């Protein structure tokens, strides 16, 4: 069916024009067990006011755009009580669930792939160098591709058939994916567990993976119809709960 | 058996409102359509299997990861042994194999292949008894030996392994040494807690060194030797993977690249010729 | 200590021996005769299971 | 103070208190300056990796007349070190009232992502640090020492574990001995 | 017996030299049933980040010294998660336990009165007119009584014997109260339940306790002594819930 | 399982007057205070163990003793064959393993490698035949050989190995072998029982010799060989724990040392930078 | 003669064979699977079993 509603927390998120939930590599989000964790002391669990839906910010899907991309968790920082606890907190585990919605019309037609790469490690535009932070996520916006090579000396190679990492950007379709054709599809939801190779991490040095939009079919339309079509991307983090309270740094 | 392949079933004609065919790809969902769907088939029986297409008949195969030379000459101590920070990145064939997943676990075999020869010059040696090599690991920070004949050779703690030239090749086993639960391919992350220092996953290797050398001084000429590391992933479970690199690799600590195109050139889209 | 296994021979005297002889389990030879499979988590990954003949939309 | 007595005693004194740290100190129980040297770290320079909680115990070695408070805190590495005692109760911290009982065990937890963290430690697998600060202060009786001393202890709990051997890089020659 | 410990969150406080502790009306603190609640959502329950100690600013126990006063959950502001819960939910309900501590000697002598005043209310000292709120409880410090008669036009009545409030000050041994005789006593305890008429309030216009420490026998020496005997206040916050999260203010 | 470590079990809030923290060492006790008695902790299933740091994995791994030279020239017969009073003080990294304890009871492997070279000068071999070696173990009290070609060479009761050059190394194994009921590391006492001669542990030391040859004469040149001794204690208990030393050791048949520091400096008691 | 133990695995065809050959004991391989333990003698040492809870003094 096409109609679905995502409650969490004191949010919901209705759509009319959806395709399925993609549901990571299968399993759900959940808590950490008594199997498997390493941290001694109790970890805290807000139920409510950390898991909840946050809509960041707005992009325009031009019709000589190339694709975004966003960083987890670090784009989450200044986002209500869940970046409150990741500064007091040095360890973090969370899963997510990805809603990107872009409605345009019956007349407008685009395509757009969804994914979410875990460990989305990121090469440099300029070789025998290396990156530095301000370069790979920004604090609310999003990082862009660029059609031709990057000629920077410290920043991502943001060329779009490589995706950034080296690979084909056609192969990105193991992830955890889904597609907004603005034909039959108006909303994207995604939801990821925890995948790590440890049971906990600090949610500051680690992206734990990355969220990418790129239009694979471009868009068009006529000059009668709208010349403005945003995408809006909105994350709920799941069953999230931190170790290790100390001063808050930063800040 | 195991692991064998579906059969085709049967297929006669059809007039259906259940057309499986029409799907949609906006779910993200790769469709299970066989080919008795489309067309008319029939049954065979098909013996295959995917018993060569497995995790563990993939990659339990040994692969080179290093070469390394070393001398056994007077002057210059650092070329009379040699040294390697153990890595998987420096031999392009074992890297791109393990960068298909993001995650790995697994047990190995390390086989050293040493392949000597006799250095030109003056004064050689005519008549010279058997090479033995001492191959030391120093898990991370041990004592490491500033050159031959050195304390730190005497590895009462490091395991050594002592191996005459003409009989067959060093091998041991190593389990999974790691400290997470996951030898971690790929790390979107860096060192300090300040999102400073090291991004990439050169900030997670931290396995140890190795160290080679000849135990013995000979006293007339140098004979040079390199050292060929073999790494065979055993007992091996793998998690989330990747898709295969397509720019050639540059560096041995970074996934840095040049950008090349997405596919080799063709004449036309139409080009079924010839 | 006889562990007597199948070999590996094609469908149209098949078994062998094998003994643990070190103490540790990483000493092992290979586990090259598990076949297991679960293609399911990454063509199917939804939370709706879709039937092929029902349409999807 | 390493060249005599003095390296194992912590000076503590009168007027008026609170705004100084007692001591401080990084989490390395392998790799540091403070305590490589001591029982724990001397097994645990013969292996590579090292698990487990760690106990502080701190002996008051004042006259039987002095009353005191102290702040023993733990940090988790993720950010700064503190600088105040504003800063450092935040953490895990006990609080010592000496008395009749002159010990105070503070057992550091075992908070990391991974099962195991190296011995010679990095930027990677940091513990976080250890820091001691005035709750209330010294008052002692008219007649009585002014200044006190305070020893400190470390030991292993009951699920220490360590693992990889290797030599340690303590001790050294060159020739043989004869 | 006089050994106690009290292990709160990630933090434990020892003591040997205690009185005994006192728990507010004969109740222990506790979560809020479904019996009596009125807010609708869900509510957010952090356990181990929320409930712990918080040590506050010392103060300086003089020859001379007439009484302090701290009102709670004010001063709490800027004491960790505890602070930033209070700006993020606009509903808060929460009982504390007070642990204040003053060691000296056996050759000091003093007393001083532990009370924790549910409402207290407090008169200005220039009369038709009113207080102000920077006047009643300062970010961090102690607001202190007075000997003489306070002159100022927008402050508190700061004289001791009528307590700041109209009332006579032996008169307030009716409130959960302790004493630190420093012959017999080194700390007082004193566990406090939410006291409210309404089920729960908002934490930033209603100060819910006051604790005064007034110290009826002075503080006297001998040269040979100490002359710094400082006072440590450490409040716990106890089963700590809240509703109705929205946009941090402030700030 | 065995042999596991504790687990953490799950702690809530308290107020108590059974305070764990509080105690006293000058009982010469050490607190079995576990981290649920300070703070809160949650239960995790520890599923760690203590199979690395045991007695025995600790011991068995096998170290250098003695490097020992030898000749196969003519002229001076001192230097045609090795001596070794038999000794674990002369190479340090088996000798502060050893004495982290006060008494030690073992079986040993001893593994022998022998590693030659071609002495330069005029006349040299041009085609040498492999060489063999002889290394011969005298019970203290023995015929010692003054040189090689000696009748002390026959070894009827002595027991001996001997070793071609291109194999693998010799090793056999020994059963405990002391006077006593344990091998004592350190004896603090004299030999005469005036209280008079040689203070130390250098006077329980009586072992035997171990003596090692050419079998060969060749008849043409000089090869000089280095014979590299290996112990491996197995079946170890070991009793009194000593503290690890901390000064450099400087004799080997002395505690004798110089006076060092007891950590390295660092800038102020409050350092926990950077 | 057949010995079969257990190998080495971590808890989240396990067994080995070992023929002593040799007709000494010392000829054996190590005991590296004896993993008793008793660390009461040197933590507690003392004459009277002292409680945690309990006070020491
Ligand atoms: C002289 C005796 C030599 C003993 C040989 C042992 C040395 C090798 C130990 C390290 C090998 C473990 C496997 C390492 C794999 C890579 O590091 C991972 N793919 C990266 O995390
Ligand atoms: C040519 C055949 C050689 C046979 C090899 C046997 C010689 C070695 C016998 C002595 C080794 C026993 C272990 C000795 C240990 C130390 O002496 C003790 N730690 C000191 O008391
Ligand atoms: C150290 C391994 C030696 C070879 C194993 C012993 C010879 C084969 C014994 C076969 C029966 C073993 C008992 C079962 O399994
Ligand atoms: C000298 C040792 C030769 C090898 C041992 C004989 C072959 C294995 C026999 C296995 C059954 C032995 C009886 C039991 O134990």
């Amino acid at each position: 069916d096409r109609v679905r509603s995502i409650t969490l927390g004191n949010s919901t998120i209705t759509t009319q024009e959806c395709a399925n939930v993609v549901v990571g590599y299968g399993v759900w989000p959940s808590y950490l067990q008594d199997n498997e964790a390493t941290a001694e002391d109790q970890p805290t669990q807000p139920d409510v006011a950390t898991c909840r839906f946050y809509t960041l910010d707005s992009i325009q899907w031009q019709k000589e755009s190339d694709g975004w991309w966003w960083k987890f968790p670090e784009a989450l920082k200044n986002m209500g009580l869940f970046g409150q606890n990741m500064e007091y907190h040095y360890l973090g585990r969370s899963g997510y669930t990805i809603h990107v919605q872009c409605n345009a019309s019956k007349f407008h037609q685009g395509c757009l792939l969804v994914v979410c790469v875990p460990e989305a490690e990121m090469g440099c535009s300029d070789v025998e160098r290396e990156v530095v932070a301000a370069s790979l996520s920004s604090e609310d916006t999003a990082k862009s591709f660029s059609r031709t090579e990057s000629n920077g000396q410290h920043t991502v190679q943001t060329v779009v058939y490589n995706a950034g990492m080296g690979v084909g950007v056609g192969n990105l379709t193991i992830f955890p994916h889904q597609w907004i054709n603005l034909r039959t599809n108006n909303s994207a939801t995604i939801v990821m567990p925890y995948i790590n190779s440890v049971p906990m991490d600090n949610m500051f040095r680690h992206y734990n993976f990355t969220l990418m939009i790129i239009p694979f079919a471009k868009l068009e339309y006529t000059e009668q119809a709208s010349n403005y079509v945003p995408i809006t991307v909105t994350v709920a983090p799941m069953c999230a709960e931190y170790n290790g309270l100390r001063l808050a740094s930063h800040q | 058996a195991v692991a064998r392949v579906a059969d085709t079933m049967p297929t006669g004609p059809r007039n259906t409102e259940s057309v499986p065919a029409l799907t949609a790809v906006e779910t993200g969902h790769t469709s299970q359509v066989v080919p008795g769907d489309t067309m008319q088939t029939r049954h065979v029986k098909n013996y295959h299997s995917r018993t060569e297409s497995s995790i563990e008949n993939f990659l339990c195969r040994a692969a080179c990861v290093y070469i390394a030379t070393y001398k056994s000459a007077g002057g210059t101590p650092t070329e009379r042994y040699a040294s390697w920070r153990i890595n998987t990145r420096q031999m392009v064939q074992l890297r791109r194999k393990f960068e298909l997943f993001t995650y790995l676990r697994f047990d190995m075999e390390i086989t050293f292949v040493i392949t000597s020869t006799q250095d030109p010059g003056t004064q050689l040696a005519q008549d010279m008894p058997v090479l033995t090599h001492q191959i030391m690991y120093i898990p991370p920070g041990g004592p490491v030996p500033n050159s031959a004949t050195d304390f730190a050779w005497q590895s009462s703690t490091n395991p050594s392994i002592f191996w005459t030239e003409g009989c067959a090749p060093a091998r041991m086993s190593v389990p999974f040494i790691s400290i997470g639960n996951a030898y971690s391919n790929f790390y979107d992350g860096w060192s300090h807690f300040t999102q400073e220092g090291v991004y990439g996953f050169n900030s997670l290797n931290n396995m140890g060194h190795i160290y080679v050398r000849h135990v013995n001084e000979q006293s007339l000429g140098v004979s040079t030797s390199t050292l060929r590391v073999y790494f065979k992933p055993k007992h091996v479970r793998a998690w989330v993977p990747r898709p295969p690199r397509l720019s050639p690799y540059v560096k041995s600590s970074n996934v840095n690249f040049k950008p090349t195109a997405v596919t080799t050139e063709r004449k036309d889209i139409n080009d079924v010729g010839t | 200590g006889a562990q007597v296994s199948t070999q590996k021979t094609g469908a149209h005297t098949i078994h062998y021996t094998n003994i643990n002889y070190y103490k540790d389990a990483a000493s092992n030879s290979a586990n090259r005769q598990d076949f297991t499979q679960d293609p399911s988590k990454f063509t199917e990954p939804m939370k709706d299971v879709m039937i092929k003949s029902l349409p999807a939309l | 103070n390493i060249n005599s007595m003095e390296a194992y005693r912590i000076p503590v004194t009168g007027g008026d208190q609170l705004h100084t740290q007692v001591f401080g100190f990084q989490m390395q129980p392998g790799l540091n300056s403070v305590f490589k040297r001591t029982l724990l770290g001397e097994i645990l320079n013969y292996y590579a990796h090292w698990s487990g909680s760690v106990k502080l115990t701190f002996v008051f070695c004042g006259s039987a007349m002095a009353t005191g408070k102290f702040l023993l805190a733990y940090s988790p590495p993720g950010a700064s070190p503190p600088q105040n005692r504003k800063q450092a109760m935040l953490g895990t911290h006990v609080i010592w009232d000496v008395g009749l009982q002159s010990s105070c065990v503070l057992c550091i937890p075992w908070i990391s992502q991974t099962h195991y963290r190296l011995v010679q430690q990095d930027e990677y697998t940091s513990a976080g640090y250890v820091t001691c600060w005035y709750q209330t202060g010294l008052i002692v009786p008219p007649g009585a020492p002014p200044s006190c001393t305070i020893l400190c202890f470390a030991s292993a709990c009951n699920d220490f574990s360590v693992r990889m051997l290797r030599d340690t890089p303590f001790i050294e020659q060159t020739q043989l001995l004869q």
